[PDB]
């Protein structure tokens, strides 16, 4: 299981699902066609934000990793 | 008042010898240890062994030397050997002393399993530190 | 939190690799290797050589 | 010669522990445990029981082995406090000395 | 001098107007808007000093202004975007949590603020079964207080709001459907025994109907790291509780998350009163966890600093503009100098080393 | 002791040091000079340069702390001179601009008018002439004059308060009283001087 | 300072030596104190400071 696992892979994990999901209602609400989820995750903003993630679980968690996490979400949510 | 080990004073006229005269307060400030082993080091063991085997070996010098030893005898443990180091004042004929150490020698190595010699310096007479 | 079965078959094939106690055993058994892991308090020479 | 009758019996008490430690040791590990039937746990209860009394460990005294004295013992010495402070007042013991500090 | 006297106030009591020009500077909040906007949810000191003063004044702050700003360019169409306040202690995350409060609170957003989630998982001297899910337990106490100070808040639209279900309290009492939301409130109130039931409809009807365009929601949980921990509560087998079988915890974790649109989640980490953490643990991973920490994301941090130097001299001519630094060594440089040091430009440390001068 | 009887006690005054050297009086001038060839006593854990630090305030702390508690002691010290802050801004507040002027709101003027409104001048020392016990009239001197002031407040907090009120507000609510002159620590400095007037014809009896 | 040292005494304790030279805010210090309780390894840092 994913709590065994002691490096963390964001490939199948809840970060993955959470992701994808936020993804999905994030085109819905745009009102396109509900798309493939290869497509939504093979885009830059979800490449970066897995490389965040992975960060903050294996490299280590510090308020210089949380700053470059808190810029993947902003780039992935399309915040301003 | 303490007791222990301490030769008193009476009136001038009883001569001590340097071990006698210090008390068991000096021991490692002006006098060391009659016996040396490892027994008693940190994290060693068969201390009670080697206790009590010292405590035979001096009543046995005792007696083997009636009369003829001028101080307490000093025992050296290394390895297995055991050495006997006794201050032996020069009352007997000296093939008399040969026969006691091959004697004594032998018979200590026969009832310890060890390697055992003996190491006799003899004084003219007892060496008086001090009258008191 | 509870050992999922990964983690107990691992804890398994560990302790069959170190030889250790591999089933589930109550404290109170697990003194019948205690007993014949340790020499006896009798069996030890300070104990039955205890005089010269 | 012993030094008294009472290190007579310890001594006595000490050689018969020896040899049934293993016996001892064989029938009590059938009961410490919850693994076997109580049936045999209950009747290996009785085997050890029956062993001579001698034979148990726990009636063992540690004595001085130079004046028999039963308390005020050092187990790495095996001497009792005044027989220990005789030697050790004399400089007979190799590192002991008195404690100041 | 005075200088960062006239940088200690600001004119602009409506939190829209603030900017990066306004940093630094203490704005009063309304009376009004404290007796209605936070009827709780305020730190404890802090209503000390608002009862003392005669006069509540937030500091603005960079942190802040994220924030506010984020909020104002809110996609309602998009999912719900989680805004995690974490900082060290004192830094000031619970005021930075109430200060968007107020931002919202001002545009006719319906509010729902959760005060302290900390006492939801602790010191409970009635815990009940719940007849929804026997599994479950209720907090009557608890859900009580908090439906007293939401019906406060939002009193104004508890009567445009309507119930989209039949909900049956008991067998002799029960809410048609199209009432308005208020009589569920009312209900709750008036029976404790369904108080921890009314919360979970108020949850449920306002995460719903939020998406139809009605009102804007935001949820606003101060101390939501206890959600996803331990609990110090004892069932009648005298074994610890999980925060899973609590209900009004359980009711919480689903408004926290991004399924729904209509409004924005604000969060707020607060390692005091935190049960199993450490002292010095302030980090997201370190009080949410794994569970808590998969939960939330993606979220938005946002650090709490300590004071600048601009904000330490901004907060102390306030104090001294209010008399409240009463010794006479105070107002003096190395009086200031020595307060920077020992307070170390942590607010929290401020204020209680400059309480007893 | 640890230190020799050579040791000089440390003086912790930031201003004297960094006086001109003109401004010091020749006596001081001396001293310093004489400093240097000496040893001194390292400070205290509590002696610091702080411009905050009262050592009437600190004693007080120490006679209040139990089994070394000073973090209990010294956060109960903290606790009353808030409480007796936010008691006078109260009452500021709700004053009229009169009334205002005359209120203080600064604790540590509070504290120190409020013990010397309850030293006494004059105490009894217990002597038993003749197997009969009397106490004659002393002067008391400025050592003892303060602790009994700081003793005689600590004693009535302690023990005549209800029992769930708590020592931050039992003393604030006595320093304010004593500084009004109306507490039952200043009753205690009446009695006492009234006893001395009682046993003022005994006071031949002292020898020392 | 602030997080190791939660007690204002220990900090007061720190601040002695800066602030009778007045010297505040002017000099950078890493310390690595061993030993002791609270009030002791503050002390010990003081002198060494
Ligand atoms: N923006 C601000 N304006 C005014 N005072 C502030 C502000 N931020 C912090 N403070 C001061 O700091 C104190 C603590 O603030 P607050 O409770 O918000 O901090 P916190 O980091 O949430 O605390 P905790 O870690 O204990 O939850 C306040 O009572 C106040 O004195
Ligand atoms: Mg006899
Ligand atoms: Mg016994
Ligand atoms: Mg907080």
């Amino acid at each position: 299981t994913e709590e065994d696992m002691d490096e963390y892979v964001w490939a199948k994990s809840s970060s993955e699902n959470s992701v994808l999901q936020t993804l999905l209602q994030m085109r819905a609400a745009e009102s396109s066609v509900a798309p493939s989820r290869e497509e939504l995750l093979g885009t830059k903003e979800v490449e970066d934000y897995q490389k965040c993630v992975v960060r903050l679980k294996n490299e280590g968690e510090n308020e210089a990793s949380l700053a470059q996490y808190k810029e993947s979400v902003k780039r992935l949510l399309n915040l301003a | 008042k303490n007791r222990a080990a301490r030769v008193r004073v009476a009136k001038g006229n009883k001569p001590v010898s340097y071990e006698e005269a210090h008390a068991p307060h000096y021991i490692a400030h002006r006098k060391g240890w009659l016996s040396l082993h490892t027994g008693n080091l940190d994290g060693e063991d068969h201390a009670a062994e080697r206790t009590l085997e010292d405590v035979f070996l001096r009543k046995f010098m005792m007696g083997t030397f009636p009369g003829c030893l001028a101080d307490q005898i000093v025992l050296k443990r290394r390895a297995n050997q055991v050495d006997i180091c006794a201050l032996v004042l020069r009352q007997l004929p000296a093939h008399k002393f040969y026969f006691l150490v091959g004697y004594s020698e032998t018979l200590l190595s026969h009832f310890y399993k060890c390697p055992v010699r003996l190491h006799l310096q003899t004084v003219p007479s007892k060496v008086v530190y001090k009258y008191i | 939190s509870p050992l999922s079965e990964y983690a107990l078959r691992m804890s398994r094939l560990s302790a069959r690799i170190f030889g250790e106690v591999a089933r589930s055993t109550d404290s109170k058994s697990m003194k019948v290797v205690s007993l014949f892991s340790e020499q006896p308090l009798a069996k030890k020479k300070e104990t039955y050589d205890w005089y010269p | 010669y012993y030094v008294d009758w009472r290190m007579l019996r310890d001594l006595k008490r000490r050689k018969m522990a020896y040899e049934y430690a293993d016996e001892r040791l064989r029938i009590n590990s059938l009961r410490k445990n919850t693994i076997l039937p109580k049936d045999l746990q209950e009747m290996a209860g009785d085997e050890i029981a029956a062993l001579p009394r001698d034979s148990c460990p726990v009636r063992i005294r540690n004595r001085c082995v130079m004046t028999s004295r039963p308390r005020g013992v050092k187990r790495r010495w095996r001497l009792s406090r005044i027989v220990f402070r005789h030697l050790a007042d004399h400089g007979l013991l190799s590192g002991v000395q008195r404690a100041i500090w | 001098a005075e200088r960062p006297r006239t940088v200690s106030r600001t004119s602009d009591s409506d939190p829209a107007k603030h900017g990066e020009q306004h940093e630094g500077q203490h704005y009063s909040i309304p009376l009004q808007d404290l007796k209605t906007v936070f009827p709780h949810g305020l730190p404890p000191r802090y209503m000390m000093q608002v009862k003392t003063f005669g006069e509540a004044c937030l500091m603005v702050r960079k942190p802040a202004l994220e924030l506010l700003g984020y909020l104002k360019n809110t996609n309602f169409a998009h999912p719900a975007v989680r805004y995690l306040l974490y900082g060290e202690k004192g830094t000031g995350k619970t005021l930075s949590l109430c200060h968007a409060v107020h931002f919202c609170a001002r545009h006719d957003w319906l509010i729902l603020h959760i005060p302290d989630a900390h006492l939801w998982v602790k010191n409970c001297r009635e815990l009940l079964q719940s007849t929804h899910n026997k599994q479950r337990f209720d907090q009557p106490l608890e859900a009580s207080t908090w439906l007293k100070n939401f019906k406060t808040t939002n009193e104004r639209f508890l009567s445009q709001i309507k119930v989209q279900e039949k909900y049956v309290w008991n067998k002799r009492e029960s809410t048609e459907k199209g009432s308005p939301l208020g009589e569920v409130v009312e209900q709750g109130l008036t029976r404790v025994r369904n108080a921890t039931d009314a919360v979970g409809v108020v949850l449920k009807e306002l995460k719903a109907q939020s998406a139809l365009g009605l009102f804007h929601l935001l949820v606003a949980v101060d101390g939501v790291n206890a959600l996803w921990g331990r609990t110090t509560l004892k069932k009648e087998d005298r074994t610890l509780i999980a925060p899973e079988e609590l209900s009004l915890v359980h009711n919480l974790r689903k408004m926290v998350k991004n399924d729904w649109h209509g409004g924005a989640i604000v969060l707020s980490l607060s390692q005091t009163g935190s049960l199993f953490k450490s002292r010095t643990a302030y980090l997201p991973h370190e009080l949410l966890g794994k569970e808590g920490f998969n939960a939330l994301e993606p979220f938005l941090p946002i650090l709490i600093p300590n004071y600048n130097p601009k904000e330490f001299e901004s907060s102390f001519q306030y104090y001294l503009e209010n008399n409240w630094l009463q010794h006479e060594k105070a107002s003096t440089e190395e009086g200031r100098k020595e307060l920077r040091f020992l307070s170390n430009c942590n607010p929290e440390q401020l204020e209680r080393l400059c309480a007893s001068l | 002791s640890r230190y020799a009887p050579e040791f000089r006690e440390p003086l912790i005054d930031k201003e004297y040091y960094r006086k001109p050297v003109a401004e010091l009086t020749e006596e001081e001038k001396y001293d310093q000079e004489l400093k240097k060839t000496q040893f001194i006593k390292a400070a205290a854990a509590t002696e610091t340069s702080s411009v905050f630090a009262d050592p009437v305030i600190s004693k007080f702390t120490n006679m209040m702390m139990k089994g070394g508690n000073k973090v209990l002691a010294r956060s109960l010290m903290a606790q009353t001179l808030e409480a007796v802050k936010r008691k006078q801004f109260e009452k500021y507040r709700a004053a009229s601009a009169e009334e205002q002027a005359t209120i203080e709101r600064n604790p540590y003027r509070i504290f120190h008018e409020a013990l010397k409104n309850c030293e006494p001048v004059i105490g009894l020392v217990p002597i038993l002439k003749g197997g009969h016990f009397y106490q004659v009239p002393v002067p008391l001197a400025d050592r003892r004059r303060r602790f009994l002031a700081m003793k005689w407040m600590i004693t009535e907090c302690r023990e005549n308060k209800p029992r769930r009120t708590l020592m931050p507000e039992k003393l604030s609510h006595e320093l304010l009283e004593a500084f009004h002159n109306r507490g039952p620590v200043i009753k205690r400095k009446h009695n006492m001087h009234k006893m001395a007037e009682a046993n003022r014809a005994l006071a031949h009896y002292r020898w020392w | 300072y602030l997080i190791y040292f939660p007690i204002t005494q220990d900090r007061e304790q720190l601040m002695f030596p800066f602030h009778f030279l007045d010297r505040l805010e002017r000099h950078d210090v890493t310390c690595t104190v061993s030993g002791g309780g609270r009030s002791a390894q503050a002390g010990a840092i003081r002198l060494a400071m």
